[PDB]
C-alpha cells in the first residue's frame, strides 16, 4: 500500500527470505524429530516381536 | 547374531524359527537370507496337564 513495485521489492525479498528460512528451520527439526520418532518405532516394533 | 549364531529373538532374522543366515553383498548393502524352520500340517489332539 505504502511503497511502488520497485522499492516494493526490496522489502518483500527480505520479507520472503525471512520466511522462508522459517519454513526450513521449521522442516529442519522435523526430519530431526521424526528420527527419534522412528527410533522409537523401530523399538517398539522389536518390543512387539 | 544371525550369520556368526543363531539367534533366539523371534523375527529378528526371518519370519519362522532361525537357523542360519547366509549374507550377500549388495550395491550400498547388505542381502541376509534367513532360513527359518516353519511348522507345518497341523493336527487337533487331545491333552492334559
Ligand atoms: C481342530 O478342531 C477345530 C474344531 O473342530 C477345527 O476347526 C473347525 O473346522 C471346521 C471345518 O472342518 C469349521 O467349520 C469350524 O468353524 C472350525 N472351528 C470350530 C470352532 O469348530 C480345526 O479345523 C481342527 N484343526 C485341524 C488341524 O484338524
Amino acid at each position: 500500500s505504502r511503497l511502488d513495485k520497485v522499492e516494493a521489492e526490496v522489502q518483500i525479498d527480505r520479507l520472503i527470505t525471512g520466511r522462508l528460512q522459517s519454513l526450513q528451520t521449521y522442516v529442519t527439526q522435523q526430519l530431526i524429530r521424526a528420527a527419534e520418532i522412528r527410533a522409537s518405532a523401530n523399538l517398539a516394533a522389536t518390543k512387539m516381536s | 547374531e544371525c550369520v556368526l549364531g543363531q539367534s533366539k529373538r523371534v523375527d529378528f532374522c526371518g519370519k519362522g524359527y532361525h537357523l542360519m543366515s547366509f549374507p550377500q553383498s549388495a550395491p550400498h548393502g547388505v542381502v541376509f537370507l534367513h532360513v527359518t524352520y516353519v511348522p507345518a500340517q497341523e493336527k487337533n489332539f487331545t491333552t492334559a496337564p
